[PDB]
């Protein structure tokens, strides 16, 4: 119910790890997966937050754990935020001009056109 | 028109009759029209036939054209011109797109020129749009092709 309604504080998946019968184990590789999907987001989303901002809405426990997760991400390979790689590149669609290798051999088109008449 | 001929002699004439020179060749005996082409034919000689010789090195020479020719296709057409020509068949299109959309209301029949004479004019409006379309549709072509090929083969 609350996956679907995309609200993530709600889930109760980072908290049904307490109860379990011998859930516990199911629980944890299938929150590792919300974890992830959140992780490669993010990198594109902003530049270099805080280190407190970015454990928060991370689903991290402590910085600690997040330098660690965050490394083979791509982002914070140091002590220090590298979101801001991936972020730049997002935001403007409209610029892009490498012209011939974009146009992507317009010769192709023209000869499929032509063909019928 | 042109005929090749050969006499007929006065005395053949009388013993034999004109059809004596038909034997023994292709036979083909030619009216000119009428007049005095014909009557004087009648009269004088009799006609006969004309064939081509041809070779297929005398064919050869014919078809030859130019080495201009080669890059005369490649030529990337103007810009210029071309929107002329686009400007050009984007406003006929509009007057006939209205004639399409009352057209189509009836057609419920077959037989397109009956629908040519009801649309009005010679030939069906939805014809009318395409021609313009595909007058277009070849300044493009030669366009848009020669335009990435150009580029890239001189490069």
């Amino acid at each position: 119910q609350y996956l679907m309604e995309g609200s993530y504080n709600k889930v109760f998946l980072a908290k049904g790890n307490i109860p379990a019968e011998s859930y516990t184990f199911f629980i944890d590789i299938l929150l590792d997966t919300i974890r992830d999907e959140i992780a490669g987001c993010i990198e594109k989303a902003y530049e270099k937050i805080l280190f407190a901002e970015a454990t928060r809405i991370l689903f991290f426990s402590t910085p600690k754990k997040m330098t660690d997760y965050a490394k083979k991400r791509g982002w914070l390979l140091g002590p220090n935020n590298y979101y801001s790689f991936a972020s730049q590149q997002q935001k403007p669609e409209d610029s892009t001009i490498p012209s011939t290798e974009l146009a992507r051999q317009v010769i192709e088109y023209a000869r499929q056109l032509e063909m019928i008449v | 028109v042109i005929d090749a001929f050969r006499l007929i002699n006065a005395n053949m004439m009388v013993l034999g009759h004109e059809p004596r020179q038909t034997t023994s060749n292709l036979g083909h005996l030619n009216k000119p029209s009428i007049q005095a082409l014909i009557h004087g034919l009648n009269r004088h000689y009799y006609s006969i036939t004309i064939n081509y010789r041809k070779n297929e090195l005398e064919q050869k020479m014919l078809l030859n054209l130019h080495k201009k020719s080669w890059m005369e296709g490649l030529t990337l057409q103007d810009y210029s011109e071309h929107c002329k020509h686009n400007e050009s068949v984007v406003k006929e299109m509009l007057e006939l797109a209205k004639n399409y959309n009352k057209a189509v209301e009836e057609e419920d029949k077959m037989t397109p020129e009956q629908l040519a004479i009801k649309n009005v004019g010679k030939q069906d409006p939805k014809r009318h749009l395409e021609e313009h379309v595909d007058v277009l549709m070849t300044s493009n072509i030669v366009q848009c092709l020669a335009a990435m090929l150009d580029t890239v083969v001189f490069k």
